[PDB]
């Protein structure tokens, strides 16, 4: 298996920047292509930021500017990080880890998605 | 039919205090006992304070005893729950919860001292 | 549990035991088919079985995916000689035999077990009630996909009726799959998943690459003065072994060139070790003389242009091969038993650029045909990742491991890099100053 | 599968001794597998059952979760349907905090064409002037995750699931059930992967009878698969 965890989480005010941390334990022999999600109370999870084996990123409309995604295949960890960040973007965060490949000396494996156990954002 | 508002959530630094409100639709507040829950960021959720039907009865969990306070209003139909001081061991989301059947969980207000 | 598959295995099979403990492992994950499966294991390495003896222990009907109707011939045949009940609605069979055939499907728990089902067939309006009928009462119980990598674009062959197989995989949802390949590349691997619509979760069993009897090294033909004696002496020493026991076994060296094939074989055969050429040009009379020859201990050691022994002592590849696919396969065969064998690659820039440009020219032929550009693609991928590995820093198996995507190899011995790192890193400063 | 397909009556029978106090509950109503309905009441024999009613509401119904509506791409993870027709034993000990310890055996299977269960409870080291004996706990009870996984051993499935039931006063009653469910028959059973059963209760109480009516309509749904 695959256990993700998350860090980073930290109360900034409006125009404060924070990074999330989310990082890959176990063996993976690649991550397809890893997604966060934006989950506020009483609305619908919405995408925040998308990226792939190769490093193609896709952005939401509404973080186009302020979000940006990175990610290192040698850790296995993708960060988030938020500038000019507004009041709008409080709630939780996730990670979809699509595509998890993992493998084993023996060759026995497995080709499930694992996700993050989230974490926490705030602004003033 | 019973829906279930949470607001005020705010991030404070240790000593502040915050009031989260939620209000309810569908059913009269004093006829239905009322609960706060406490939901860490991937860890299991805990109760924290609670409101009795008549209101008289009100009780709150070991970790924040005697630093959270708890009340209702009927004319506004809205419960609020006070933080007084806050430490570290406060951050989490605060869900509100109360069914008159079925089970209603409140969307909750996300709370962090940081 | 496990005594059903060994009763299973050593009645209608005959198999004592299972031939490697990951076919074994794999089997049981498709017995119990909670999550869809994909076997990668080579020719010969009982892939079949893995998917005959769930059927054999599963209930009702599985059917079988296959890409000709040749090969759907020889599986009937192959499991009509162990007595086991297989069936097969191609539209080959008389009016008389398909009438009967499907007037057993329509009965309630059909004779048939496995059924061996042409993609066209299953599509199909005449087969389409009979699919309904199977869905309505439950009768499928396992979907084999195999030769799944004919789904992938990338791979080598294309089928465009799996595209439809996965729309009937989402229809009989209840049943499991299985998707079949002979080799797997991570980016095949991902499009058969798309592809064919399997769950998430999908238990994968590969075989790993690697050989431990075999140790693989890499060497600039630039950088060694004299390339042809360094090749004589790899040759004898392999050879030779122990000088007590004397020469045993036979290698194999293989040759790009028809010219530079026979040149090879001359020149070996003038240092001392006597060899044949074993030319596609050469007649079919001298090509099976030497064949034997080779397969008869009489000759040391073959060069071969196209294309085996039970003991290869060496394998040495004159000219790097087309896709680092075709040079794995080609190298398997050293050291097939289980003494020691040892692998050489004699890369060379000149050589490297002669064959990306043959390959460049196969590309423009296949783009001025306009079709499996696709398959264009991952053989200029694979040709690369192959020069790449010819000129990676690290450990050989590690690079095979992660281009084939098995798991990195705990290679502790017969590794070029794990035994001299430090030699590797001068041979490779030597190639950058010469380059 | 089959025999689940349209409206299935239900039985349950059960017989507990909480501290010497022996009480028998029968209770009878109907159950739909394809839509995941179970609408059951359990009038007991004793006038007043020792114990508060959301307590044995995860002991009389959570004993037969074959109802659940299983997704079809879960189908197969039905545990509890297949090795049906023979049955299947439930062993739970359910750790109240402060208030003892409940113990039960339950024998699922079929009558005729109706399920039926027999259940047997204990109750151990109680305490008095706790939120269950005090008969504190609200009569509404909550939705609520069993999560269920395969061992191979006892070619079974182990059930793990943390049960809230509300208070009078305020306080939230956690409690923490250890399940064990190991097939009757020897005929081929489906082990699952782990997956976690969604579990949605109503209980109300019907104007007619005198005895305790313990009307309770739940919806339950597999889900994590
Ligand atoms: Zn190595």
């Amino acid at each position: 298996q695959v256990q993700l965890v998350e860090n980073g989480g930290g109360c900034v005010k409006a125009g404060g920047s924070l990074r999330l941390s989310c990082a890959a334990s176990g063996s993976i022999f690649s991550i397809n292509r890893m997604t966060w999600y934006r989950q506020a109370p009483g609305k619908e999870r919405e995408w925040v930021a998308a990226i792939t084996s190769g490093g193609s990123t896709n952005y939401a409309d509404s973080v186009k500017g302020r979000f940006t995604i990175s990610r290192d295949n040698a850790e296995n960890t993708v960060y988030l990080q938020m500038n000019s960040l507004k009041p709008e973007d409080t709630a939780v965060y996730y990670c979809e880890a699509y595509g998890t490949y993992t493998l084993a000396p023996t060759g026995e494996g497995e080709y499930d998605d694992y996700w993050g156990q989230g974490t926490q954002v705030m602004v003033s | 039919q019973v829906q279930l508002v949470e607001n005020g959530g705010a991030c404070v630094k240790p000593g502040g205090s915050l009031r989260l409100s939620c209000a309810a639709s569908g059913f009269p507040v004093n006829r239905y006992s009322m609960r706060w829950y406490r939901q860490a960021p991937g860890k299991e959720r805990e109760w924290v304070a609670g409101m009795s039907s008549a209101g008289d009865r009100s009780s709150y969990e070991d970790s924040v005893k005697g630093r959270f306070t708890i009340s209702r209003d009927d004319a506004r139909n809205t419960v609020y729950l006070q933080m007084n001081s806050l430490k570290p061991e406060d951050t989490a989301v605060y869900y509100c919860n109360v069914n008159v059947g079925f089970e209603y969980w409140g969307q909750g207000t996300q709370v962090m001292v940081s | 549990p496990e005594r059903r598959v060994r009763s299973t295995l050593k009645k209608v099979f005959g198999f004592d035991s299972f031939k490697t403990p990951l076919q074994e492992s794999a089997t049981m994950a498709v017995v119990k088919g909670n999550k869809d499966v994909f076997v990668c294991m080579p020719t010969g390495a009982g892939k079949s079985l893995c998917y005959q003896l769930p059927a054999l222990l599963a209930k009702g009907i599985t059917i079988v995916v296959s890409p000709l109707i040749a090969l759907i011939q020889d599986q009937v045949d192959h499991l009509l000689t162990l007595k086991v009940r297989v069936s097969s609605l191609n539209s080959k069979l008389s009016a008389q035999e398909r009438k009967e055939l499907l007037a057993d499907l329509e009965r309630e728990k059909p004779q048939t077990k496995i059924l061996y089902i042409t993609p066209e067939m299953a599509a199909s309006s005449s087969f389409q009630p009979t699919l309904n009928s199977l869905v309505s009462r439950h009768l499928l119980s396992y979907l084999v996909v195999d030769e799944a990598h004919c789904v992938s674009q990338w791979g080598h062959d294309f089928r465009p009726d799996y595209l439809r197989l996965g729309a009937l995989r989402s229809r009989l949802g209840h049943a499991p799959c299985v998707a079949l390949t002979a080799t797997a590349t991570p980016q095949v691997q991902e499009d058969v998943f798309a592809a064919l619509h399997l769950k998430k979760p999908v238990a994968i069993f590969k075989t790993p690459c690697f050989r431990a009897n075999l140790f693989y090294d890499v060497q600039f033909k630039e950088l060694i003065s004299d390339p042809y004696g360094n090749l004589k002496d790899f040759c004898l020493k392999a050879l030779g072994q122990e000088a007590d026991k004397g020469l045993s076994g036979c290698g194999i060296v293989y040759c790009r060139t028809r010219e530079a094939c026979e040149q090879l074989a001359i020149e070996l055969s003038c240092r001392g070790v006597n060899a044949k050429a074993y030319h596609a040009g050469l007649k079919a009379s001298e090509r099976t003389l030497v064949q034997n020859d080779w397969m008869e201990e009489k000759v040391p050691v073959i060069v071969a242009t196209i294309s085996d022994k039970a003991n290869v002592r060496f394998v040495a590849h004159w000219n790097i091969a087309k896709s680092m696919a075709g040079y794995y396969q080609e190298s398997g065969r050293a050291g097939r038993d289980g003494k020691p064998s040892w692998c050489r690659l004699y890369y060379s820039r000149n050589d490297r650029d002669q064959v990306s440009f043959l390959i460049r020219k196969e590309v423009a032929k296949l783009q001025e045909k306009r079709g499996n550009k696709a398959s264009d693609k991952a053989t200029i991928m694979a040709f690369d990742a192959l020069v790449t590995f010819c000129e990676e820093l690290g450990c050989r198996h590690a690079a095979i491991a992660k281009y084939f995507g098995d798991a990195l190899p705990a290679c502790a011995k017969g590794c070029d890099h794990c035994q001299n790192p430090t030699a590797v890193r001068r041979r490779l400063e030597a190639l950058e100053r010469s380059s | 599968e089959e025999l689940f397909t349209g409206v299935v009556p239900i039985l349950v029978e059960l017989d507990g001794d909480v501290n010497g106090h022996k009480f028998s509950v029968r209770g009878e109503g109907e159950g739909d597998a394809t839509n995941g309905k179970l609408t059951l009441k359990f009038i007991c024999t004793t006038g007043k059952l020792p114990v508060p009613w959301p307590t044995l509401v995860t002991t009389l119904t959570y004993g037969v979760q074959c109802f659940s509506r299983y997704p079809d791409h879960m189908k197969r993870h039905d545990f509890f349907k297949s090795a049906m027709p023979e049955g299947y034993v439930q062993e739970r000990t359910i750790s109240f905090k402060d208030d003892g310890t409940y113990k039960t055996r339950a024998e699922v299977k079929f009558e005729g064409d109706t399920l039926v269960n027999r259940i047997e409870l204990k109750g151990i080291d109680f305490k008095e002037d706790g939120n269950i004996l005090g008969h504190k706990l609200e009569y509404n009870f909550n939705s609520h995750n069993v999560y269920i996984t395969a061992d191979k051993q006892k070619n079974g499935i182990k059930a793990n699931f943390k049960i809230r039931h509300n208070v009078e006063d305020g306080s939230v009653q956690l409690a923490d059930h250890y399940q064990q469910n190991t097939p009757i028959g020897d005929g081929p059973v489906l082990l699952p992967d782990n997956h976690y059963l969604s579990t949605q209760s109503v209980l109300s109480k019907d104007p007619n009878e005198k005895r305790d009516h313990m009307v309770l309509l739940e919806f339950v749904t597999a889900a994590g698969i």
